[PDB]
RNA sequence: GUGAACAGCCUCUAGUUGAUAGAAUAAUGUAGAUAAGGGAAGUCGGCAAAAUAGAUCCGUAACUUCGGGAUAAGGAUUGGC
RNA sequence: GCGUUGGAUUGUUCACCCACUAAUAGGGAACGUGAGCUGGUAGACCGUCGUGAGACAGGUUAGUUUUACCCUACUGAUGAAUGUUACCGCAAUAGUAAUUGAACUUAGUACGAGAGGAACAGUUCAUUCGGAUAAUUGGUUUUUGCGGCUGUCUGAUCAGGCAUUGCCGCGAAGCUACCAUCCGCUGGAUUAUGGCUGAACGCCUCUAAGUCAGAAUCCAUGCUAGAACGCGGUGAUUU
RNA sequence: UGUACAACGGGGUAUUGUAAGCAGUAGAGUAGCCGUUACGAUCUGCUGAGAUUAAGCCUUUGUUGUCUGAUUUGU
C-alpha cells in the first residue's frame, strides 16, 4: 500500500510480479523464459532429464549410422535401360 | 452493479424475442422476455447483450409457481462466435439462461454444463455455483 | 502464447487463428480453419480423409511411433526455472528436429523404393509391345541426322 | 450453401460419436438408457430410444425398420473402432504419444470387447422384446 | 458527463502535462538527436571510404511593367 | 413537423465536400509548434504502406483487466527506408499568411527526383537543374545569398526531401517530393543542418522510436461512384418500392424549394484526404539485422515479411515502422508519419510495449506455417525431392 | 432414353442458327441466388420468400347427411454391387 | 452544445399499458381551402325508411394513373483563356463532432444514535455517433480453382457437352460486418452566479468609472475542401 | 539500347483432395473346371498424388522478341 503511495498511486504503479520469487541465482531476476520456437513449444520438451535421454538418442543414432540405415537391372547393362527408358517416353507424348 | 468490474465488450447474440436453455433445477427450462440492463437507445434497434449480461426473462417451460413472473438472470452461454482478448475464438453449443436476483445472487444453488470464463468473473455467485467454467 | 493441434488436421494453430467450440462435456475443440470446422460439423471422419495425419500415420505413411517423437510431452508438473536447463533444451530441440527429419527421410525411402523396378517394367512391355512407332522413330532420327 | 447450412447447425447438432462410445461401454449406462423414465416431451415418452443412433422412436416398430437398416449400420460400423479423440489428433502431429498409445492398447484390450459384449446384448434383449 | 472541452479537465490535464509526461517527451527528444548525430558520422566515414541578379530582375519588372499596364495590380493603381 | 421520434444524424457535415483528393500524397496542414529551447529535429517521416499482421503482446496496464496478461493485436507496416534531403525553404510571416521567399536546392539530385519533375522521362533530355549546379559554382554566391536570406527573414523553416523507391519493390521509378518542417531553434543553426545535411539520408531511427504516438496522414482508397445506402449508412426501403429501395425515399409532408446539402446524395467513395492520429509505434526495425520479425521471447530467426511475400506488396529489405491498428489508405501508398502535435496524457504513450510474437504466415491463403522450414518438417519429404 | 406419364431434361430424322453490333463492368434498376447468431422484435396485415413435396411400410382424431373427413395428423426408409 | 428508445393492443388509438434508459421534453417548416409513399364511383348482402323507382341512422365485403430525357437546386466529375510546361506550397471564404454511463481508488472515510452513505485529485472500460481498415473470425464464389452427383449424348476407358450459372462440398483473391478491428484535442473571451476596490447618497453598496474568477456556451488551435477571374517560391525554356 | 519492357518457362506461396494407367487376390457371392479359373460395386499400392496458382500474389543469372508513330506550344 505505502509502496504503491510512494511510487504512483492505484491506477499507475506497476507492480513486479517478480522480486517475490524462490531461485537458485539471484542475479537472474530479470530474465525471461523462451515459450515458442520454431513451430515446437519450449514447456512441452522442458524436462530436468533432457541432456541423458539426448546422450540416448545420440547412442542410437551412432549405432544406425555404423548400421545400413542411411543408404542397372540384370539383363541391360545401363545404356540399354536408358534407351528403353527414352523409347518409352517418346512413345507416351 | 451487483457485478464485479467493468463494462467489457464481447459480440451480441441475444436479442429481444429469443428463447434460451435452462439446466438448472430450480425448476425453469426456457427464457425470453424483452429486456437488457445496460443497452443503447436508438431508433429501429434492438436490445441485444451478453458478457455475462443480465436480462430480463420469462419461464416459458417449467413449473407454474414461477410461470408468469418475470425475474432477472445472466447470460453464461450464447453459441455465436466471441473473441477473447487472448487469441481464438470462441462459441457454445447452445445458449443457456440462467436465473438471480438484481444484486448477482442466485434463486437456484448449481449449475450444469459450463460456463463463460469472463461471465463467472463477473458475478461471483454464478462462479461458485458452477462446478464446470468452460 | 500456446501451439494447438487441429482436431482434424493436426495442423498448428497459433494464436489469432482458427476457431475453438467448446462442448458440453467441457471439451475444446479448436482447427486451423474453416474448412476442418465445416467438416466438423458435416461430422466426417478424418481418418478416412488422406489429407490429414491420422489416415497417414494409421495408414503407415510417415512414421508414428519413435523416440524423437516422445519429447513433446506435455508437462503438468513444473520445475525451477534453471536457465542453464533452459539453453540446454534449446539446443537439444534444434537437435532432435534434424534427426527426426533424417529418420522421417528414412522412412520414405523404405516405402518408395521398388518403384524404379516397376517403371522399368512398364517401359519394357511398351516398347515390346509397339514396334511400329520405334520404325518412325528410327526413319525420323536418320532423317534429321542426315538433314543435319 | 443451404443444405449444409440448414442441416449442420449448432441449434441442430447431435451427439458427438465419442459420447456414445464412452455411454456403450459400460452396463449401467446401458441400462440406465434402455429404462428411461415415462417423460412427457420425449417423442416416444422415454422408451423405444436407440443409443447408437442417439435417437427416440415412438413405437417399438418404428425402433424395429430402424434397426433393419442401413443408418443404423452406418453407426455401428463407424462405432467399432476407436473413438479419435484431440488425443489422436496430437499423437498424429508428435505430441502425447505415450497416451495416446496407453489409450489404445486400453481399449484394445479392456473397453473394446466390453462394449462388444453390451452391444451383443442390446441387440439380443432388443430382439427378442421385438 | 464531463466534456472534452470542460474547464476543469483541462486544467487537470495542464498540471498533468508539465510533469510525468512532458519528461518522458523530452528525452526523447535527446535520444533521437544523438541518433541523428550519428546517422551523419556514419556517411561522412563511408565517405572517407574513397536583387537575385540574373533573372529575376528582369522577370520581375517586366510583371510590374505589365501590371501597370492592365492596371491589374493589388497596390498601385 | 416534429417528426414524432428523435434520432441522429446520419453522416459527418465536417468532412466534405466527399470528393476526390487533388493528389495521391496527402498533405500535411500542421506541424507541432516550435521550442526553439530544443535540439533540431524533423517533424515528419514519409513511407509506404505494406499490408498488415498480428502480433501477441504482454501487458503491463495497471487498472486493466489484462493486467499482466497477454493479448492479440492487429498492426501495420510501413517501408521506411532512408530519406534524402534536397532542399531547404523558408516561409516568412505576413498579414496575408505564410509566404515562401526562397527556396534553395542542392548540388546533385537523383534521376529518381529528376522523374518526378519530369512527366515523359524516355524522350527528355534531362536537362532540369544543370544551371542550378552551374550556379554552385566557386564559391556560390547566390546560394549563400539566398541562405543569408533564409536566416535573416523567413520565421519558419521546412526541408524538400525525396524517397527512396528504388530500394523498395514497387514498379514507380519515380520518387515522392515533400515539405517537413524542422522544429528546433535557432533558424541559422537549422540552416546550417540543412546545408550539412544536402545529399545525405536521414533514417527513420532518427526521427521515431518504440513507445511513440504518431499521426497518419494519407489518402483513403477509392471505391467510386457509390450510392446513399453505403455512402452515408441510411436504412433500405423494404421492398418493390417505387423507383428503388437503396435511397432516401423523401424529406417528409413539409414543403421546401430547394435540395439542402445536408441529405445525404449519392457520389465518390473514397479516395478522400485523412488524418488519424495517435498510433502506438511497436517496433522499429532494420534491414541490416535480419531477425526482424523474431522476438526475446521466441528466439525463431525470420524477417517480418511472410511466407510468398505481402499481398500486392513485395518483401521488406529496408528499415520498417510497426504501428497498431488501422492506418488510412491501402497498400501501396505513400503515408507521412508526423509527431502528435500535442503532448499526450495518457498513460499509453507512457507503457514500454514489449512483444511476445509476431505472424509471418502467408496472406496469400489461411496461413498455417511461420516459416518454410516449418512447412518442410510437418508436411515431410514429398516426391519432388527424392 | 430416364420416368406412372404426349410432364420436365438430353438425343435421332427434318429444320433453324432469325431478333442492330463492338468495349468496359459505376450507382440506381429488371430477373434470380446465398448469408453467421436470433427467428415475426418487421408490418395495417407473416405481403413476399422459405420450408413441405415423388414412391414403399406403420399409423391416422373430433365431426359426419355413414357416403366421407383422409395424402388427416405423425413416424421408419430410398444409392450401387 | 449533445441526445431524447424498444415493444404489446384495430370487438379501434383524438390513446393507453410495462419495461429498458442519463432521459425516454414540447413544437414548427403540411394541416391559415386543396399537394410524396401507406392504412382508414360501377357489383352484392343484412338493417331503418319509402306504395315504388330508390334513399339512408347504419353495418359488412371486393374494387387499374403510368415524369425528370427539360430549367433550377443538390450531389459528385471535367475543362478553354489569363508566355508555355512542371514541382513545392500559402490560406480568404465555407463547413466542423464528439456524446453519455458505469467501475477501481479516494472510503465503508467525511456525515450520521442508527439505518445507511458522497465528492475533487489519480486510473480503467464501455453506450450513441463519426472516420478509416481487412492481420484474424464470419459471410459472399463465374477463380466456373479442385473434387463429387443425377439424367442424357459423344461405341466403352480417358476427356468432355447440355440441363436459362444444372445440383452438393471445400474454396483462395477481392469486397464486406460494432457479425471483425483501430482511432477520435486544447487556448482565449464570456452568461448566470460568486467577489475586490468604490462613488452616487458625510453610512452602505459586485457598478455607475475600473476590475478577479466562472457553464457542455462563443471565437480560435486541430480536421475537410481550396477562390476553376486569390497568391507566392522554384526547375527547364525548342537546330 | 538498358542490373530497360513484355510473352513464355522455372522457383515459392496458396486452393483442392490423392489423377490416367498398370498390378494385387483384399473383395458380399455366383457360374465353369478337379481346391482352381471368369465376372464382380468397392478396397489397397505406385500417389499429400494429379490439377490450378494473377487475371488487382511474391520472386527470377533462363528462352524468344520489342524499343524515333502523330499533333501542338514562345516571355
Ligand atoms: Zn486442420
Ligand atoms: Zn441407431
Amino acid at each position: 500500500r505505502d509502496i504503491e503511495a510512494e511510487n504512483g498511486g492505484a491506477g499507475v504503479f506497476n507492480v513486479n510480479l517478480k522480486d517475490k520469487y524462490l531461485l537458485e541465482d539471484d542475479e537472474w531476476k530479470n530474465d525471461i523464459m523462451p515459450e515458442i520456437l520454431d513451430g515446437k513449444n519450449v514447456y512441452d520438451f522442458l524436462d530436468p532429464e533432457i541432456a541423458a535421454k539426448l546422450q540416448a538418442l545420440e547412442e542410437e543414432e551412432e549405432k544406425l549410422e555404423n548400421e545400413g540405415f542411411y543408404n542397372i537391372y540384370d539383363g541391360f547393362e545401363a545404356s540399354e535401360v536408358d534407351d528403353i527408358k527414352e523409347k518409352a517416353a517418346w512413345i507416351r507424348n | 452493479n451487483g457485478a464485479q468490474g467493468t463494462k467489457f465488450r464481447i459480440s451480441l447474440g441475444l436479442p429481444v424475442g429469443a428463447i434460451m436453455n435452462c439446466a438448472d433445477n430450480s425448476g425453469a427450462r426456457n427464457l425470453y422476455i424483452i429486456a437488457v440492463k445496460g443497452s443503447g437507445s436508438r431508433l429501429n434497434r434492438l436490445p441485444a447483450a451478453s458478457l455475462g449480461d443480465m436480462v430480463m426473462a420469462t419461464v416459458k417451460k417449467g413449473k407454474p409457481e414461477l410461470r408468469k413472473k418475470v425475474m432477472p438472470a445472466i447470460v453464461v452461454r450464447q453459441a455465436k462466435s466471441w473473441r477473447r482478448r487472448d487469441g481464438v475464438f470462441l462459441y457454445f453449443e447452445d445458449n443457456a439462461g440462467v436465473i438471480a436476483n438484481p444484486k448477482g445472487e442466485m434463486k437456484g444453488s448449481a449449475i450444469t454444463g459450463p460456463v463463460g470464463k469472463e461471465c463467472a468473473d463477473l458475478w461471483p455467485r454464478v462462479a461458485s455455483n458452477s462446478g464446470v467454467v468452460v | 502464447m500456446r501451439i494447438y493441434q487441429c482436431h482434424f488436421c493436426s495442423s498448428p494453430c497459433y494464436p489469432g487463428h482458427g476457431i475453438m467450440f467448446v462442448r458440453n462435456d467441457a471439451k475444446e475443440f479448436r482447427f486451423c480453419r474453416s474448412k476442418c470446422h465445416k467438416a466438423f460439423k458435416q461430422r466426417r471422419n478424418p481418418r478416412k480423409l488422406k489429407w490429414t495425419k491420422a489416415f497417414r500415420k494409421a495408414a503407415g505413411k510417415e512414421l508414428a511411433v519413435d523416440s524423437t517423437l516422445t519429447f513433446a510431452q506435455r508437462r503438468n508438473v513444473p520445475v525451477r526455472y534453471n536457465r542453464e536447463l533452459v539453453a540446454t533444451t534449446l539446443k537439444a530441440m534444434a537437435r532432435i528436429e534434424e534427426i527426426r527429419q533424417k529418420r522421417e527421410r528414412a522412412f520414405y525411402k523404405n516405402r518408395m523404393r521398388g518403384n524404379k523396378e516397376k517403371d522399368f517394367l512398364r517401359d519394357k512391355k511398351l516398347v515390346e509391345s509397339n514396334p511400329e512407332l520405334l520404325r518412325i522413330r528410327e526413319v525420323e532420327i536418320a532423317r534429321k541426322l542426315a538433314k543435319e | 450453401g443451404r443444405y449444409s447450412v440448414k442441416r449442420y447447425k449448432t441449434k441442430r447438432r447431435t451427439r458427438d460419436l465419442d459420447l456414445i462410445y464412452n455411454d456403450l461401454s459400460t452396463k449401467e449406462s446401458v441400462q440406465k438408457l434402455l429404462n428411461q423414465p415415462l417423460d412427457e416431451t420425449k417423442p416416444g415418452l422415454g422408451q423405444h430410444y436407440c443409443i447408437h443412433c442417439a435417437k427416440y422412436m415412438e413405437t417399438a416398430i418404428a425402433l424395429k425398420t430402424h434397426l433393419k437398416g442401413k443408418v443404423h449400420k452406418r453407426r455401428v460400423k463407424e462405432l467399432r473402432g476407436v473413438p479419435y479423440t484431440q488425443e489422436v489428433s496430437d499423437a498424429a502431429a508428435g505430441y502425447n504419444l505415450n497416451k495416446f498409445l496407453n489409450r489404445v492398447q486400453e481399449i484394445t484390450q479392456s473397453v473394446g470387447p466390453e462394449k462388444e459384449s453390451n452391444e451383443a446384448l442390446l441387440k439380443e434383449h432388443l430382439d427378442s422384446t421385438l | 458527463a464531463k466534456s472534452l472541452r470542460a474547464s476543469s479537465h483541462l486544467n487537470a490535464k495542464s498540471v498533468k502535462r508539465r510533469g510525468v509526461f512532458q519528461k518522458a517527451v523530452d528525452a526523447r527528444e535527446q535520444r533521437i538527436s544523438d541518433k541523428l548525430k550519428e546517422d551523419l558520422l556514419k556517411q561522412k566515414l563511408e565517405d572517407l571510404k574513397k536583387w537575385r541578379d540574373g533573372r529575376h530582375h528582369t522577370y520581375k519588372k517586366a510583371k510590374l511593367m505589365k501590371q501597370s499596364k492592365k492596371k491589374t495590380s493589388f497596390t498601385r493603381f | 413537423s416534429h417528426r414524432k421520434y428523435e434520432a441522429p444524424r446520419h453522416g459527418h457535415l465536417g468532412f466534405l465536400p466527399r470528393k476526390r483528393a487533388a493528389s495521391i500524397r496527402a498533405r500535411v496542414k500542421a506541424f507541432p509548434k516550435d521550442d526553439r529551447s530544443k535540439p533540431v529535429a524533423l517533424t515528419s517521416f514519409l513511407g509506404y504502406k505494406a499490408g498488415m499482421t498480428t502480433i501477441v503482446r504482454d501487458l503491463d496496464r495497471p487498472g486493466s483487466k489484462f493486467h499482466k496478461r497477454e493479448v492479440v493485436e492487429a498492426v501495420t507496416v510501413v517501408d521506411t527506408p532512408p530519406v534524402v534531403v534536397v532542399g531547404v525553404v523558408g516561409y516568412v510571416e505576413t498579414p496575408r499568411g505564410l509566404r515562401s521567399l526562397t527556396t534553395v536546392w542542392a548540388e546533385h539530385l537523383s534521376d529518381e527526383v529528376k522523374r518526378r519533375f519530369y512527366k515523359n522521362w524516355y524522350k527528355s533530355k534531362k536537362k532540369a537543374f544543370t544551371k542550378y549546379s552551374a550556379k554552385y559554382a566557386q564559391d556560390g554566391a547566390g546560394i549563400e545569398r539566398e541562405l543569408a536570406r533564409i536566416k535573416k527573414y523567413a520565421s519558419v523553416v521546412r526541408v524538400l526531401v525525396h524517397t527512396q523507391i528504388r530500394k523498395t519493390p514497387l514498379a514507380q521509378k519515380k520518387a515522392h517530393l515533400a515539405e517537413i518542417q524542422l522544429n528546433g531553434g535557432s533558424i541559422s543553426e537549422k540552416v546550417d543542418w540543412a546545408r550539412e545535411h544536402f545529399e545525405k539520408t536521414v533514417a527513420v531511427d532518427s526521427v521515431f522510436e518504440q513507445n511513440e504516438m504518431i499521426d497518419a496522414i494519407a489518402v483513403t482508397k477509392g471505391h467510386g461512384f457509390e450510392g446513399v445506402t453505403h455512402r452515408w449508412g441510411t436504412k433500405k426501403l423494404p421492398r418493390k418500392t417505387h423507383r428503388g429501395l437503396r435511397k432516401v425515399a423523401c424529406i417528409g409532408a413539409w414543403h421546401p424549394a430547394h435540395v439542402m446539402w445536408s441529405v445525404a446524395r449519392a457520389g465518390q467513395r473514397g479516395y478522400h484526404s485523412r488524418t488519424s492520429i495517435n498510433h502506438k509505434i511497436y517496433r522499429v526495425g532494420k534491414g541490416d539485422d535480419e531477425a526482424n520479425g523474431a522476438t526475446s521471447f521466441d528466439r525463431t530467426k525470420k524477417t517480418i515479411t511472410p511466407m510468398g511475400g505481402f499481398v500486392h506488396y513485395g518483401e521488406i529489405k529496408n528499415d520498417f515502422i510497426m504501428v497498431k491498428g488501422c492506418i488510412p489508405g491501402n497498400r501501396k501508398r505513400i503515408v507521412t508519419l508526423r509527431k502528435s502535435l500535442y503532448t499526450n496524457t495518457s498513460r499509453k504513450a507512457l507503457e514500454e510495449v514489449s512483444l511476445k510474437w509476431i505472424d509471418t504466415a502467408s496472406k496469400f491463403g489461411k496461413g498455417r506455417f511461420q516459416t518454410p522450414a516449418e512447412k518442410h518438417a510437418f508436411m515431410g519429404t514429398l516426391k519432388k525431392d527424392l
